[PDB]
């Protein structure tokens, strides 16, 4: 990956092996988990959009998501290619003019290009820009990959609330709503859906208690 | 009876089992072994005849099979409702338990793409709508074993086990206070050995009885009356009006 | 193991039972399990 | 993380994945037992809060842990600037202001910040107060996730004392207290409980004996 | 850890967490076997006494040898303290005092004071000796985990003499005395465990002939 | 080890953890036999006596070997002791005396009269002669535990010549001897041991016959 | 082995663990076919005699592969020396005595002679010989374990073509041939020894084409 010199300039390097071979392995192990969506920031620092599609494409099935994700990336580029002003003329040495829908999903702009722009001053963070789409639709993909929503979860009247706030956080990592929203159903939904003798511990202290008095309250 | 009572106590407090299952293992009068049960503060067809039925417990769906013959128990948490695992379950029982036939409902699970492979490859008769009484019966008495051992268990799966075997083995059953277990290897070994038995002799004995009609063969004859069998009719006569040759 | 252990006991009586040295056979949790349905335990036919 | 050259500069450097895999591996199997605090502070020396981050969300399951040290981290950034007030007034070229409490939680400073502040002289160690931060968490939800107390702890009477000072000694230091009330309880709550037999050995040898004297009395 | 520069001064380095994860894994897996003692000799070759005890606290379980290593610690810096008290009165600059009995412990003095002490002229090994001292509480942890004496061994009437001698030797190794004694216990006590038919073998071959008289005779 | 610089004086190096993980592997995984002879050297090049010791003393179980093989490096280093005139008094700066009987075991000497040892001029290969001691006591006791002979192999009359002569030849490997008995032994009893027909075919094809032609006429 | 250094020279290293073992593993598992001889040109890259014949003594199993590879290598030697006239007389600074038949199999010669004479001017490129005579060896043994000929190929009439032509190739590159004869082997025999259906057909198609065609046609 680019990786800036010791007292030196930035220089592009090759993706290592392991890597790769990590991603595609816990890629094929989970069901694409959203912890899996902080781990692909984890392994694609600085690399260029030709390292992101090879990584793409070392997917072993699940087509249908690639194949989602492939179309929203056309759509963002050409959002990104309408909104703006396509400039046209002389191309300054050293530089180069903005980058096109293709180009930013690097399917046609070479390597050298690639450099140019990541050397180039001011910064053009194009692959930062794909990183940020690719999360998007891994976002949608997760959201398509959600066996239940939130609100229809239920607590069992003889289970320990321990597993039933956990899976409660999991499920509600996976929403795709306001952040207003998610504080209002983490504040409201957990504390008025559990069990009776919990419910009313948990009312009798009031609004505003956080999770770890409402749970060492609830302590069996 | 030696010094039983000490160990009936110490094997009552992590079983919590009944007081004939301690009568008849160490050899107590039935009387005492009530009494253990009372000071407890925890306590107060063919053999291929199969039936799976899928429960709810906890927010965790649970597929449990029964064998309606013997009472035998088998019982697993799947983690997310598909016919895969559905499947799996029907695989597994059919490899540790000889099934001919599945009663179970129309539910879709029940009714997979791997399902029903699975039971075409095992050649199993399959029977959709239903004795469930029965099934009702031990369901809430897995529940209510269940509800007992929990505070001994740290997980939902090996609750589970711990209930299945608790019912298998440490409950005596129906007729002749026999677990399922127990029944279930008596049925099979049963008609493991009619079986044999009855193999054995036809190529041995063969003769030819008239009543009345038909050249029949003969099947049984004795105490005065002779049972046999003609195009696949079983026929019962008295011993005259029947010539055996 | 012990998971494995507990379903063989469930389908099957058990009064004994021989095995290796492994580290997983060794370990507490097995122990536990054995101790439980009471296994008469033996390493090393 | 962020390395030293050989007799060189800081130079920053990608997250090994052998070392975040070794860490999500060590948390799902380990639980949440005391023993993996030091393991933490093995895999942070020298790291950006943006590095702690990422580990701490690449972790699936136990999400009610992370909630937990996620508002524990906002509140010790609130303390934070509570404690330094909202600087003012134009900063020198090449120097950045004091990072407020989320610029230190990492949610809305940029990697480039962290490279500014570390690489500043003299250094700003917020890495350090980040992960010390995120230590204090981890000792918090681990007083949390202890099974019981240390008051209750009862040695069966056929089990020998051996595995029972074993699980002594883990609740002892998986609750959080002073070193005096440790060797107060090492003094005495660990013959106080004892079982009768070995009460009465220890007794007739005399308070005021290490406990090599205590495991070899009471053997068989 | 603590390396040299090629050619060059000694600097410091961060533990490698292979190294880590290979200790723990090996302590936890098999035993407290007597080959603890060269192992953790084999992955101490220079380092800090911060990073010995970083490398110590990590174990997981048995947590009773933990404390008896920990007291045994204690003891040897207060006796290191009452044997060689640190010298008062004024530090010349450049240099700084004599580490005490917490900063060999490592309990209060920083990795910086330790740094230091190492790189001081002339050297000081202060982490080393407490490497040693650790050792001698090893020894102490391998009488924990001896199930047997140095005298109930006996060969059965249907096991070879092979694993009898094994089990003699490794019993033998376990024992902590004097290399004498041991001298003379293997050339007596092997005779008299021995099954009768080989042993009168072996006594008409010659009393204190060496093993392999022994097992040419003993074969089958 | 013992590290060659780049173009400088040579420097004390730790060892490995993979090749200390490796050696008890291939020690524990394969009983005692030829093929762990070249390993052997294949891990242990130019190495210190203290890192020879190390890795030997890492083995688990079959202390009886290695009470063999202690023995014999004892003898050994009398016998040195014997043929060498022992040297003793003061010796000046930068040189030193040959080392003891001991000191090449390393039982007395220290790492540092190691390396002053094979960085004095001119060198001594003391680390080479523990290494071929070492090497003749793996010897014999890869001879030790060798159950079969020589000359009790036999080829049934419907067993192949391959594996005949692949277990002739782990016999003869196994075998410690001269070379000319060697053979003398590889070219008579491989075909004065065979079936009657290969063994005429042989005859045939006469003496001193290649074993590419000898096993291609034997064959089938 | 020797490696260049980065803008250095060259330089002597030992062989890495991982190498050898991989090396070893893979021969005793996957099998004895010729796609192994590639494999071991793209390990033995730069390096020394000691390292080629560690390696090559290590592995065990199938010692009589070991014998014919080493009577073949003394065979060689012998033709180095009948073939290249032996120059004796004195030997003066600057250069080196002659390499020889011995001196390639690296039994009479040491690993720093060898080490000079990589670094001699003019270069003596005796690893490269030693490699080559490897090669030579390693493809007698691989024709040796060639059970069948390549006239006995025949297609079974329910054996599908496509394993038949695979087996039908791997047999043709096991076999040792010219490239002409190989040609014409591969252009006669696959339809000279076909199913009737697919050979009429693939008579039918004329000659002229390409296995492609013969592949699409034979189906079904
Ligand atoms: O993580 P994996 O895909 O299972 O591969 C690992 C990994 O090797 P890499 O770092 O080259 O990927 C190990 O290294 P760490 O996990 O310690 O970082 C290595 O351990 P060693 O290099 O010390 O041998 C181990 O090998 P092993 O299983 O022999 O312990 C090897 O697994 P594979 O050999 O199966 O690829
Ligand atoms: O040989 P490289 O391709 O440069 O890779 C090496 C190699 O690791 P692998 O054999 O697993 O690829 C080192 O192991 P050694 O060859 O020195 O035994 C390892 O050192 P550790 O395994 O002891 O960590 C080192 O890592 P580092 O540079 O952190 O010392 C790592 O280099 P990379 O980290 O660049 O892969
Ligand atoms: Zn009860």
């Amino acid at each position: 990956p680019i990786v800036q010199n010791l007292q030196g300039q930035m220089v592009h390097q090759a993706i290592s092996p392991r890597t790769l071979n990590a991603w595609v392995k816990v890629v094929e192990e989970k069901a694409f988990s959203p912890e899996v969506i902080p781990m692909f920031s984890a392994l694609s620092e600085g690399a260029t959009p030709q390292d992101l599609n090879t990584m793409l494409n070392t997917v072993g099935g699940h087509q249908a998501a690639m194949q989602m994700l492939k179309e929203t990336i056309n759509e963002e580029a050409a959002e990104w290619d309408r909104l703006h002003p396509v400039h046209a003329g002389p191309i300054a040495p050293g530089q180069m003019r903005e980058p096109r829908g293709s180009d930013i999903a690097g399917t046609t702009s070479t390597l050298q290009e690639q450099i140019g722009w990541m050397t180039h001053n001011p910064p053009i963070p194009v692959g930062e820009i794909y990183k940020r789409w690719i999360i998007l639709g891994l976002n949608k993909i997760v959201r398509m990959y959600s066996p239940t929503s939130i609100l229809d979860i239920r607590q069992g009247p003889k289970e320990p609330f321990r597993d039933y706030v956990d899976r409660f956080y999991k499920t509600l990592r996976a929403e795709q709503a306001s952040q207003e929203v998610k504080n209002w159903m983490t504040e409201t939904l957990l504390v008025q859906n559990a069990n009776p003798d919990c419910k009313t511990i948990l009312k009798a202290l009031g609004p505003g208690a956080t999770l770890e008095e409402m749970m060492t309250a609830c302590q069996g | 009876f030696l010094d039983g009572i000490d160990k009936a106590q110490e094997e009552h407090e992590k079983y919590h089992s009944n007081w004939r299952a301690m009568a008849s293992d160490f050899n107590l009068p039935p009387v005492v072994a009530k009494e253990i049960v009372a000071s407890c503060d925890k306590c107060q067809c063919s053999p291929g005849i199969w039936q799976l039925n899928c429960t709810h417990l906890e927010g965790k769906v649970i597929l449990v099979a029964v064998h309606v013959a013997s009472g035998y128990i088998e019982a697993e948490v799947i983690p997310a409702e598909t016919g895969q695992e559905t499947a799996y379950f029907l695989l597994k029982l059919a490899g540790r338990w000889p099934v001919k036939t599945v009663h179970t409902n129309n539910g879709s699970n029940f009714t997979s793409t791997t399902v029903k492979a699975a039971c075409w490859w095992a050649g199993i008769k399959q029977e959709f709508g239903i004795s469930q009484g029965v099934i009702e019966s031990m369901n809430k008495e897995l529940k209510k074993i269940i509800g007992q051992v929990r505070d001994q268990a740290e997980h939902l799966k090996t609750a589970v086990q711990m209930a299945v075997f608790i019912h298998n083995f440490k409950r005596k059953g129906g007729i002749g206070g026999y677990s399922a277990g127990e029944r279930i290897v008596d049925i099979i070994a049963t008609d493991i050995q009619t079986k044999e038995l009855q193999k054995q002799i036809t190529k041995i004995q063969n003769f030819r009885v008239y009543y009345r009609k038909g050249p029949a063969k003969l099947l049984w004859k004795g105490e005065g009356a002779v049972v046999i069998q003609d195009n696949s009719d079983i026929k019962v006569v008295p011993r005259r009006k029947a010539k055996i040759i | 193991t012990a998971y494995f252990l507990l379903k063989l006991a469930g389908r099957w009586p058990v009064k004994t039972v021989h095995t290796n040295n492994g580290s997983n056979f060794t370990s507490t949790t097995v122990k536990a399990a054995c101790w439980w349905a009471g296994i008469k335990q033996e390493f090393g036919n």
